[PDB]
């Protein structure tokens, strides 16, 4: 057996992240369900970017009330995502959400160590959606449901 | 704590505006 969605869904968002926090794009193809992986990366990028640029005033001030210091230092951002879902509502607005701050989060690891390494936090993030949210994200089906759900045109 | 909520507001209320938009 395996743990699927949880790997699909860890290299979305840790090649979403690093992409974000490099600048570069990472060549190498996906593993297993790549068609979704690649499209579901593609509506990332489209969305997730947009959702930086328009708040990004309230994401700067996201970041220095955290005062995130160093890559491991994620355990406040788990203990917010948690607290974003602990309503008991759970949608893909509020989880593109948490993928684009977790993209400026990941920026600004760089900016404080050019060495800062995302998978820490793209862990912390895949945590919190696949085992808090394991058997919605299955009913919703997974990143098929992601992808839809934002119908991103000429992907 | 205290700021760790005020973050969890606002990310949920970003959140809630995309949905409320995409629905
Ligand atoms: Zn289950
Ligand atoms: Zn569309
Ligand atoms: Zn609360
Ligand atoms: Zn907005």
């Amino acid at each position: 057996g395996s743990d699927e969605l949880y790997r699909q869904s860890l290299e979305i968002i840790s090649r979403y992240l690093r992409e974000q926090a490099t600048g570069a794009k990472d060549t190498k193809p996906m593993g297993r369900s790549g068609a979704t992986s690649r499209k579901a990366l593609e509506t990332l990028r489209r969305v997730g970017d947009g959702v930086q640029r328009n708040h990004e005033t309230a994401f700067q001030g996201m970041l220095r009330k955290l005062d995130i210091k160093n890559e491991d230092d994620v355990k406040s951002l788990s203990r917010v995502m948690i607290h974003v879902f602990s309503d008991g509502v759970t949608n893909w607005g509020r989880i593109v959400t948490l993928i684009s701050f977790g993209a400026f989060v990941a920026k600004h690891l760089k900016t404080i160590n050019q060495e800062s390494c995302i998978e820490p936090l793209a862990e912390s993030i895949t945590d919190v959606l696949v085992r808090t949210k394991r058997d919605w994200l299955v009913k919703q089906r997974g990143w098929d449901g992601f992808v839809e759900f934002f119908h991103v045109e000429d992907l | 704590a205290p700021k760790e909520k005020e973050v969890a507001e606002t990310l949920r209320k970003i959140g809630e505006e995309i949905n409320e938009a995409l629905k």
